[PDB]
């Protein structure tokens, strides 16, 4: 009898500060074009199943967890090594029973006080800050906030021209698949020589095993403080780079300056950093924080609804009683037209249907979908994704990803939820923010 | 290029193998209307800028392109007809002498008589096939043929086709150049790749994959016949599409 092999009920940790947002259809672009501006119309029907995004921006308070994260646990690595320190009682490498377990981290044991830390203590927490030869500013070295973590493509191991097994790459039988074909794949490593000094490869190699999928990546994670001043040529940025993530009234601010890499380094701290304060029921799949892609953005920005030019209801961009309902320029010369100069608060204005706020303006938000002039007709609309792994010797323009959205900056066209905007991987703005997603557990019902 | 940029490209390949629909059409669009001029912006190469009949030239001068004669009927892509260079220029009159072959370029062409600026309108080979695996209609891009606009005295405007040229093996010599597409506008932002695959391209209709192998100008004496047929023919095309989908039909609401 046919009753079935049900599993274990799992269970939904609904995460912290994110709204659920329905899975719906969307058409993607703008219909009616400007022509004016040059642009050509580009609009494609799409539809996305549920998934989790943020509230609001990442604030500078919650990039700071991060950076904090990793100075702490390289500062613990310093202690136990012998070279700085050597206590070894910061760095677990045998178990209880006294059989050699993995080498991990002692988090119970607290980093010694600046006061009652010891020489070897002190030395090891101050290899890691910078202390300015001229104004005696003590700072974090911005080429010390590193983070090693691990991607596994589980995409990519999926292809059927990427099986691990020969015969299995083609299952028509007319084909005879060469026994010994080499199918070369890439895959992004990184490892810290004895200087000191990272470095990033892509080997390519052929098809030999599991440890082909896995990307490593260092990426040095401080934020680029001095976006302020290289985005704006004779202003008075300056403040904002000494202020925005160091004062304590900017924390709530959306932080600024993070990279492509940087913001997906954080998404993925944040994954691991979940699932290690999460007990897993036993077979548990649960998914990583991500960054969004244009799709899943442009979704949840209008709400689903494809007659909504903007992340509100109307078409105006101000409210009847003459408030505005985003951060941006909205006249010439006039960014403080709206209340704010640089970004403002999250969640100062009102939010989406959805719940989601600060949606188009205050920074631009980072997406996981690399860039193309032809990218919407070239993804399929199943959530649509153009993802594109660049190469370290790959050209620089291939490294641009989608930034979509509006910051305290773009006029009422950048604001727009379906006007393209890019930049590249590697430079972070200081109008450019983020917000890591992940696709909802879900099994509701229908409409 | 690297190992990533090919896997990428190989992930943004159309596949039409089983598609349970296609629509195989031909159009004519003329480089002397807007939305087209893209592929005529600069009629005569300037440093490093160069029109599409003036990049083909100089590949096929560099044996890096493989084209086919233009076959009246057909247009099977075949090693027997790959066309001879050397022929080509002396049977469409092209005045050349041969340089320093170097195995870089076969015969020495002046820009002054590359027939860059004649080729007017381009015929395209457009396949629209509807996608087994998610439903969704999509147009691919199959050969471009340059049709050089000449004059022939008594004869007037000629427009013989020159040669086809299969998409793909354009395509990766298309794909790295910018291009402006507006004139109000003047940021090279996209590519000519992007031109064709986004279909920003207009043109008439002027062949189907018919079963009689019969073109629109056998059974259409005048150009306004071949303008409403033209037209017919887009408006059946766009009707499968409207007709695949049933959001917009409100018969329900009665
Ligand atoms: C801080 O961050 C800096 C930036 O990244 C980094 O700086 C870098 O290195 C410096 C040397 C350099 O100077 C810098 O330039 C820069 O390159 C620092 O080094 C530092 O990061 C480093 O240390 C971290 C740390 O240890 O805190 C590392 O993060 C930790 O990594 C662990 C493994 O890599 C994670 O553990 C997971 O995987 C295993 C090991 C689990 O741990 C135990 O495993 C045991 C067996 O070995 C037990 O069996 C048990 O495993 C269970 O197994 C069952 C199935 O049987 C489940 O499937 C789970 O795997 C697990 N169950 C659970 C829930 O426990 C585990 N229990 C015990 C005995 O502890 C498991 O806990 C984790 O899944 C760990 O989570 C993570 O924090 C960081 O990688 C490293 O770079
Ligand atoms: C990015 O890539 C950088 C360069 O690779 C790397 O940097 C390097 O490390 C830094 C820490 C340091 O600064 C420098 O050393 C630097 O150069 C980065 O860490 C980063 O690496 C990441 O990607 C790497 C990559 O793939 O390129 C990963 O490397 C992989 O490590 C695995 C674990 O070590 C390797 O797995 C096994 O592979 C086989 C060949 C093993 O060789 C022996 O083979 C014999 C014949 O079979 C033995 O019988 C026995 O076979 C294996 O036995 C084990 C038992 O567990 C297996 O499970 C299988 O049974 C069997 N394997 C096969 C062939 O099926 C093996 N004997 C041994 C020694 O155990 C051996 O080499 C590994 O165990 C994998 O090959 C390798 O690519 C890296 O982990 C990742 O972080
Ligand atoms: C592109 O077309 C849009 C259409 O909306 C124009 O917007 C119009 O003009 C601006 C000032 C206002 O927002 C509205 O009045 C709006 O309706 C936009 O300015 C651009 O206009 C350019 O192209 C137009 C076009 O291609 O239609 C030209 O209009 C006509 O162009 C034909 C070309 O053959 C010409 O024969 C007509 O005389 C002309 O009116 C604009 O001249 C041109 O600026
Ligand atoms: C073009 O259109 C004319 C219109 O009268 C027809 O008569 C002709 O046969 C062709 O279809
Ligand atoms: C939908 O119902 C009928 C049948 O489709 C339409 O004619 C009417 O306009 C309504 O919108
Ligand atoms: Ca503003």
């Amino acid at each position: 009898e046919l009753t079935g092999a049900k599993l274990s009920s799992w269970n939904e940790p609904s995460p912290f500060g994110m709204i659920q947002v329905p899975r719906g259809s969307i058409v993607l672009g703008n219909k009616e074009a400007d022509s004016l501006w040059g642009i050509p119309a580009e609009s494609r029907p799409i539809s996305v199943d549920a998934f989790w995004m943020d509230r609001t921006e990442i604030t500078n308070a919650q990039y700071r967890q991060f950076v904090y994260y990793v100075r702490d646990s390289i500062i613990r690595e310093r202690l136990a090594d012998p070279a700085y320190g050597g206590n070894e009682e910061y760095k677990i490498t045998e178990n209880k029973f006294g059989e050699p377990v993995t080498p991990h981290l002692d988090w119970s044991k607290p980093i010694p006080s600046e006061k009652r830390a010891t020489e070897e203590e002190i030395a090891a927490i101050n290899s890691v800050y910078y202390t300015n030869p001229v104004t005696h500013d003590r700072k974090l070295n911005p080429d010390q906030m590193v983070y090693r973590y691990e991607v596994y493509d589980y995409r990519s191991a999926a292809l059927r021209e990427h099986q691990l097994k020969a015969a299995k790459r083609n299952l028509n039988t007319d084909i005879k698949v060469d026994p010994n074909a080499v199918v070369m794949i890439s895959k992004d490593t990184a490892f810290v020589d004895e200087s000191g000094n990272i470095i990033s490869e892509t080997i390519t190699r052929p098809l030999s095993s599991e440890y082909d999928f896995l990307n490593t990546y260092i990426v040095p994670i401080y934020p680029d403080e001095t976006c302020w001043v290289n985005d704006f040529p004779n202003a008075r940025t300056e403040i904002y780079t000494r202020m925005y993530f160091n004062h304590p009234g900017y924390d709530d601010y959306p932080v600024v300056g993070i990279s492509w890499e940087q913001a997906q380094a954080f998404c993925a701290w944040r994954s691991e950093f979940f699932r290690k304060g999460i007990r897993l029921p036993e077979g548990q799949i649960m998914d990583d924080f991500r960054l969004p892609t244009e799709a899943e953005w442009e979704y949840a920005a209008r709400m689903g609804d494809s007659n909504n030019k903007y992340p509100w209801s109307t078409e105006d961009l101000r409210t009847g009683r003459g408030c505005f309902l985003g951060n941006f320029k909205p006249g010439e010369g006039d960014y403080t037209a709206d209340g704010h100069l640089i970004p403002s608060r999250v969640s100062s204005f009102s939010p989406n249907d959805f719940g989601l706020y600060d949606m188009a303006g205050n920074v631009a938000e980072w997406t996981s979908t690399a860039f193309s002039e032809s990218g919407l007709k070239q993804m399929s609309d199943i959530n649509p994704e153009l993802e594109y792994k660049a190469a370290l010797t790959d050209p620089y323009i291939l490294k641009q990803k989608v930034v979509r959205g509006g910051s305290w900056k773009d006029v009422a066209r950048f604001i727009r939820s379906a006007t393209r905007s890019h930049e590249y991987q590697n430079v972070g703005r200081s109008y450019i923010g983020f917000r890591c997603v992940r696709t909802s557990i879900a099994f509701s019902s229908g409409k | 290029l690297s190992n990533r940029a090919q896997e990428f490209n190989r992930r943004l390949t159309q596949k039409t193998d089983n598609a349970p629909w296609r629509r195989v059409v031909y159009r004519r669009v003329d480089l002397m209307e807007e939305s087209n001029a893209v592929l005529y912006y600069p009629p005569r190469p300037i440093g490093d800028r160069k029109n599409l009949f003036s990049t083909i030239f100089g590949l096929i001068n560099s044996n890096s392109l493989d084209v086919y004669e233009y076959l009246d009927g057909f247009e099977a892509f075949t090693d027997q007809y790959k066309i001879k260079f050397q022929e080509f220029l002396d049977r469409f009159g092209i005045y050349y002498q041969p340089s320093t072959n170097k195995n870089a370029e076969l015969f020495k062409v002046a820009d002054s008589d590359i027939p860059s600026a004649e080729v007017k309108a381009y015929y395209v080979k457009e396949e629209w096939y509807f996608t087994p695996t998610n439903s969704d209609v999509d147009i691919k891009i199959q050969a471009i043929c340059p049709i050089m606009t000449g004059q022939d005295e008594f004869g007037e405007v000629r427009n013989q086709p020159l040669f086809w040229i299969p998409y793909e093996n354009i395509r990766p010599y298309i794909a790295r150049e910018r291009v402006m597409l507006s004139s109000l506008n003047n940021t090279r932002n996209s590519t000519i790749d992007d031109f064709f695959r986004l279909n920003l391209y207009k043109g008439d209709i002027v062949k189907t994959e018919n079963l009689h192998n019969r073109a629109l100008a056998e059974y259409c004496p005048t150009p306004d016949s071949m303008k409403m047929e033209s037209k017919r023919i887009d408006k059946e095309l766009q009707g499968f599409r409207d007709g695949l989908f049933v959001t917009q039909d409100t018969t329900w609401m009665k």
